[PDB]
RNA sequence: UAAUUGCGAUAACGAACGAGACCUUAACCUACUAAAUAGUGGUGCUAGCAUUUGCUGGUUAUCCACUUCUUAGAGGGACUAUCGGUUUCAAGCCGAUGGAAGUUUGAGGCAAUAACAGGUCUGUGAUGCCCUUAGACGUUCUGGGCCGCACGCGCGCUACACUGACGGAGCCAGCGAGUCUAACCUUGGCCGAGAGGUCUUGGUAAUCUUGUGAAACUCCGUCGUGCUGGGGAUAGAGCAUUGUAAUUAUUGCUCUUCAACGAGGAAUUCCUAGUAAGCGCAAGUCAUCAGCUUGCGUUGAUUACGUCCCUGCCCUUUGUACACACC
């Protein structure tokens, strides 16, 4: 019927792609996987410290598909939440702006985004047809 | 024929589309295209300050809005009715400015 | 003041005592049984797997498990 | 020039504040009242308003 | 509450006064009416003004 | 112990020292005839249902 | 040619844009399908002219509803009047007065006012206090 | 009833079952019975509806607070202690889990469990700090219906937080057995408690 | 699941680095009983010597145990970096020190007189035994115990 | 003070202004401040009709 | 009656101020004016799926029209309309329908006569009088100080956890501000674990920052009731930025340290509906620094729609040996 990612739920769509690139098995995940918080807003690294990256890729592949273009201040000011900074009240908090841009490294070398005109980083060809064929699996598995 | 826009500002409401009024009153005469005139949602300068001198209990406040208002024209037209429409349009209390490009 | 391992023998207390109840969640497992929690929901999700008992409400806070008949 | 509107009309008010202190204090043995500006290319105006212009 | 004040019950007083031959038991007729005839400043107390009017002709045509 | 209906027949007034219990005067839902002055806590409407630990109590104004 | 209506719903400060077309049944929100709304909870409270009418008053018209402004809560209540009184501003205009007042009277004795936006607007902060009844602790001594 | 296919894709599940009766998600609030006929219009549930998490209008005049479908005022009650001010989609959540444990605890309609634990449980009698003049002399009254579904809700709630507390037996656990032990006069539920404790004063001082 | 009802290869609190340590209950909230290590430091120690945490701490037995406490007490040479360690670049050696169970407040004791002989302000205010940082005293910490 | 607001005021209200009032404040006869407050006609405090009806 | 607001009655009659009215701002408008400095519809061009005719998108303007939403000039709209009741048969209230709204529609701006020995001589080249005026009570500079610490008090932030913390993952606002003789806001590209630093753009702003992709929230889970992974002060070590200078840690980051507190007495503070309460943002401050205030949204209640018992306030009567007036 044509499926796109719009016509599939978040978590269940981020979940398929993130053991995708999983069973795909390429990624250029960086060595230093387990040490980096992701944000100074955490207090604990991602618990689940094998899949967590994965799963990352997958979050940014699916938000790029529903919008434009993004760098990285768009990422950061996303995922980062509210830092427990103190007795001090909380506030907002920039995120770890390295693995987000070694993320964007990995998706041009594999082929899901390109940097963009108009600046930015956006979708491309082999990653649109990407996610379709996964949302297409995720909603062809309703037995 | 040159396509300009006019841009005009100030913060007396009567004065500013009586501005307006003549600037579209010479348009409607002299048949230009013109893009009918366009409101912009005002500047709202709010200076909140303490209303007292010395530091005082009861500590209250009071706020000032002035309140700015912007409009701007688009237009069509030879360097004669561009200086024309440009130099006897004038009133004093509101700013003209007139981009070309 | 619970348990934090298995032995066997608590495990076969659980399966027969789960089917006896027709309500089951970690905190009630917990407080009949004696279990710290974690280990209760790692038994509910054996006992969901094997089937032995009914998640009818399943929430990451809290799941409702129920009789099987 | 190069200035934001909102930095260009607060420049205007209290551009009539510091001549209306100044003609507020040299007039004050004439009998002055108040001023009108009156902003135009080509050789702008101010218009002084008193009551003895004879001695202006 | 609603009670009106003096600014309004006056002017709707002498406004029956001299004009009983208009003046119906309709409020936008009266409204309109008091927008030609009387001399007003403000939208909000014209439609006080017509309301009590259209109130007083409202007991007139009972007694 | 025969808990008492109730049926509102008309409240009087919140009265109390800080104002904080009505009267009202109940019909006992069975007998039409008797009608009875009681001092309720919260709020009470009209025609609704009252129950009683008592009925031969009829407490007056407090102060 | 081409039918259309576009209305509109809003609550406290959110906008939804709505608009029917004819069509064969397509609703969407953003692109996304309706079902993919996720307060998780108010999925049913966005079905709820739905399953009020019935689906077989979605004959042949299809739906698109854009969201701005307005938190999570009351941007889906946003998204289900608009819904709500586009269905009705098309009852208006392209079927018939029996029809529009069927489904009007079915929302208003069900009047969760999905045939008004609901008129409560913020008051403004003041001061004494972080909000625009209450005030500070005071001390006396 | 052949379901209408569409479009759009929407479970039969959503439409079959909750089209042309619009019971609930599940479990009606029709066929439901009121025990006692002194809650009968003061307890709403004439009218079924879907979510409790309707924009509630009614405080706004006096009487209108009773007219909202009594799981709503429950869940509205559910927000206390300060740090859950606020967190209605919490709360209804929390509903919505309570009232599928006593559907598994009890077979019967969840709904009748909960407003014959407000029959059972509303408190019917008060005692009054009264002055006069002196020594805070006490007295009883009788109680508004409406007053006794407040005091009835805000007992349910408070009994459930107080128990859950610092207890691993979580929040809708706790409620379920509260109404549970309600619904019946266990006098284990702090509700029934305190309905006897408040009556039992109300006795003494009258 | 996961259940394993072995009996013999779990047991109850163990000691580790002249300390005891119960092992009841997993292993990287279970070495911070350890004064001078952490959440952070544990949770990387133990990535860095691959032990599974869906475990408790009394199974993972000796081998991995020194796997541990090798691991943990020789950053550099397995590939911790130098920043998340204790003490960083520790003024008398340069050399980099992650710092342990007793010798973190033993060369918290030898920073204090190696400041407070040279009669630094901040190792003043320690031995008078007031608050160090450079914070208001007149308000709070009074009853100070 | 006297003669001399007297003066002020009967000035303004013949040169036709519906109304006037002149307060001297400070420090008259004595070591005592005391005001004295000069008003004829009839003059409004309340709202925006003092602002587009009143020069101050 | 919100009211010296009115209906009335009357040795008073006409009035002025005050309330009101007026003004802002919030809401409603298929109604005019129009909007490449905002949207929308269609057309191209194009990505991808489905392929069936459909859908998801991009596409500064490829290009044509329109104003529903944003906007704001002009207005309209409410008067308590309609109806029942209730009342000397008035002013009014009470209920129901209608609608955008019926507490004065909300919320503010304004708010009198007379007063205070209330605050400010330290905002003022506003000023008097006393004082000093060249080794100054003027400046100006280098340090210190206001930041000291047995202790008493005021305001607040974080909390005492499972309605919770943590970790993924979803991801939604409004008010604003922002650089010409300056380095303002920063998108973006790179590097860094992070703070940040780089290469450079945009923007004098409805454009660029910005839909400020805010927090709370909510889903999938780790933890099990243990002052424990709550709480995060204390304290050491390092790393940066701002500044001429950072110790009396400026402040930010990374690790380690884990204290008191188990929802807190007598007392007592605030609140009647988008309200309290939770939740963050922007601004004033600013070379940096907000735990503060000024304002904005997000989520959004339970309970009374009362009374004069207490804290008091207005009017009349009565009483006084008070008039600085019950201190």
């Amino acid at each position: 019927p044509g499926v796109s990612v719009r016509d599939v739920a978040a978590q269940d769509f981020i979940n398929a792609y993130a053991s995708f690139l999983q069973r795909q098995g390429k990624l250029e995940v960086p060595g230093y996987v387990d040490i980096v918080k992701t944000s100074s807003g955490n207090e604990m690294p991602p618990q689940d410290a094998e899949g967590w990256f994965y799963k990352r890729a997958a979050s940014v592949a699916r938000h790029i598909y529903m919008r434009k273009q993004v760098g990285v201040g768009k990422l950061n000011k996303l995922y980062g939440g509210a830092k427990s900074r103190g007795v001090r009240p909380y506030k907002h908090i920039d995120a770890s702006g390295s693995i987000n841009r070694k993320v964007l490294q990995a998706l041009e070398k594999i082929g899901i985004v390109e940097i963009s005109p108009k600046g930015g980083r956006r979708i491309s060809e082999n990653g649109q047809r990407d996610l379709d064929r996964i949302a297409a699996q995720t909603l062809e598995e309703d037995e | 024929i040159i396509k300009i826009r006019i841009t005009l500002t100030s913060t007396k409401v009567k004065q500013l589309e009586n501005v307006s009024s003549n600037i579209v009153k010479n348009a409607e005469q002299h048949n230009l295209v013109k893009k009918g005139p366009v409101r912009l949602p005002t500047k709202v300068l709010k200076i909140s300050t303490r209303k007292t001198p010395n530091g005082e209990g009861s500590k209250t406040w009071e706020t000032y809005e002035m309140r700015i208002h912007k409009r701007y024209i688009d237009l069509e037209a030879p360097v004669q009715i561009v200086k024309r429409i440009t130099q006897i349009t004038i009133e004093p209390g509101v700013d003209v400015e007139v981009v070309v490009a | 003041q619970h348990a934090v391992i298995l032995d066997q023998e608590k495990y076969d207390r659980i399966l027969k005592e789960v089917p006896t109840y027709r309500y089951v969640s970690v905190s009630v497992l917990v407080d009949r049984l004696k279990i710290g929690g974690s280990l209760a929901r790692i038994a509910l999700r054996h006992l969901e797997k094997e089937g032995i008992i009914k998640p009818i409400s399943k929430h990451s806070k809290q799941a409702i498990y129920t009789r099987a008949t | 020039a190069l200035i934001s509107k909102k930095r260009k009309l607060v420049a205007d008010g209290v551009f009539y504040a510091e001549l209306n202190e100044f003609f507020t204090r040299e007039l004050a043995e004439e009998g002055y009242s108040g001023v009108e500006v009156r902003v135009t290319p080509t050789k702008t105006e101010v218009i002084i308003r008193a009551t003895r212009t004879q001695d202006v | 509450g609603r009670v009106r004040t003096k600014t309004v019950k006056r002017a709707s007083k002498a406004l029956i006064e001299r004009y009983y031959p208009k003046l119906t038991l309709d409020f936008q007729t009266n409204k309109r009416l008091c927008d030609e005839i009387a001399t007003i400043q403000s939208k909000r107390l014209r439609n006080k003004i017509a309301g009590y009017t259209t109130h007083l002709m409202k007991r007139i045509q009972k007694g | 112990t025969p808990v008492t209906l109730a049926k509102v027949i008309k409240v009087l007034g919140r009265t109390g020292s800080r104002g904080g219990v009505t009267q009202v005067r109940v019909e006992f839902l069975e007998d039409t005839s008797r009608t009875i002055v009681r001092n309720v806590k919260g709020p009470v409407r009209e025609n609704d249902i009252l129950v009683l630990m008592e009925s031969e109590r009829e407490a007056r104004r407090l102060r | 040619a081409v039918p259309s209506v576009q209305t509109f719903g809003k609550k406290k400060s959110a906008t939804a844009v709505a608009h029917v077309k004819a069509g064969k049944g397509l609703i969407k929100v953003n692109g996304s399908p309706i079902t993919l709304v996720e307060p998780e909870i108010l999925r049913f409270k966005v079905y709820e002219p739905l399953l009020l009418v019935g689906l077989d008053k979605f004959s042949n018209i299809d739906i698109r509803v854009r969201v701005t402004g307005g938190g999570h809560v009351s941007q889906v209540y946003a998204i289900r009047q608009a819904i709500a009184k586009g269905l009705v501003a098309y009852h208006q205009k392209y079927v018939d007065e029996q029809s529009k007042n069927e489904l009007k009277k079915a929302f208003t004795s069900y009047d969760r006012t999905l045939l008004i936006a609901d008129s409560r607007r913020p008051e403004p902060k003041k001061f004494g206090g972080k909000g625009a009844r209450s005030r500070f602790q005071k001390s006396y001594r | 009833f052949t379901p209408v296919v569409l479009a759009t894709p929407i479970p039969e599940e959503v439409q079959q079952a909750q089209t042309e009766i619009k019971l609930f998600n599940k479990w009606s609030f029709e066929e439901v019975e009121v025990k006692d006929a002194s809650l009968v219009d003061y307890v709403q549930v004439r009218q079924p509806i879907f979510v409790a998490h309707t924009a509630g209008r009614y405080a706004n005049k006096r009487f209108r607070k009773a007219q909202c479908p009594i799981i709503e005022r429950l869940t509205n009650s559910l927000m206390m202690n300060g740090r859950n001010n606020g967190k209605k989609l919490k709360a209804v959540r929390i509903i919505k889990h309570t009232l599928d444990i006593i559907n598994v605890l009890t077979d019967q309609n969840p709904i009748q469990v909960v407003v014959d634990a407000i029959t059972n449980t509303g408190p019917r009698e008060d005692t009054t700090r009264v002055g006069g003049g002196g020594a805070a002399r006490r007295q009883a009254v009788d109680v508004s219906p409406l007053r006794r579904v407040n005091q009835a809700i805000a007992l349910l709630t408070i009994g459930a937080r107080e128990a859950a507390f610092r207890n691993i037996k979580t929040i809708a656990e706790t409620l379920a057995e509260e109404l549970i032990n309600a619904a019946k006069g266990s006098s284990t539920s702090y509700a029934i408690k305190k309905k006897d404790e408040l009556e039992r004063v109300a006795k003494s001082n009258r | 699941s996961l259940v394993v009802q072995e009996q013999g290869s779990f047991q109850h609190i163990l000691r580790l680095l002249n300390t005891n340590v119960d092992g009841n209950i997993k292993i990287v909230y279970a070495l911070t009983t350890i004064k001078g290590v952490g959440r952070r430091y544990s949770n990387l120690v133990c990535k860095k010597a691959d032990v599974d945490l869906h475990k408790r701490a009394g199974e993972l037995t000796q081998e991995e145990l020194e796997r541990i406490v090798q691991i943990m007490q020789n950053p550099t040479h397995y590939k911790i970096p130098a920043w998340f360690l204790n003490r960083q670049n520790d003024i008398t050696d340069g050399k980099d020190y992650h710092t342990l169970a007793n010798n973190v407040e033993s060369k918290l004791r030898d920073d204090l007189e190696r400041l407070k002989k040279i009669r630094a302000h901040r190792g003043i205010r320690h031995f008078w035994g007031l608050r160090v940082r450079g914070q208001h005293t007149k308000t709070t910490g009074r009853r100070r115990a | 003070i006297r003669r001399a607001a007297y003066g002020v005021v009967r000035y303004v209200m013949e040169s036709g202004a519906k109304g006037c009032e002149v307060v001297v404040s400070g420090k008259l006869r004595a070591a005592r401040a005391k005001a004295m407050k000069f008003a004829d006609g009839f003059l409004i405090h309340s709202g925006q009709p003092v602002n587009d009806f009143i020069d101050t």
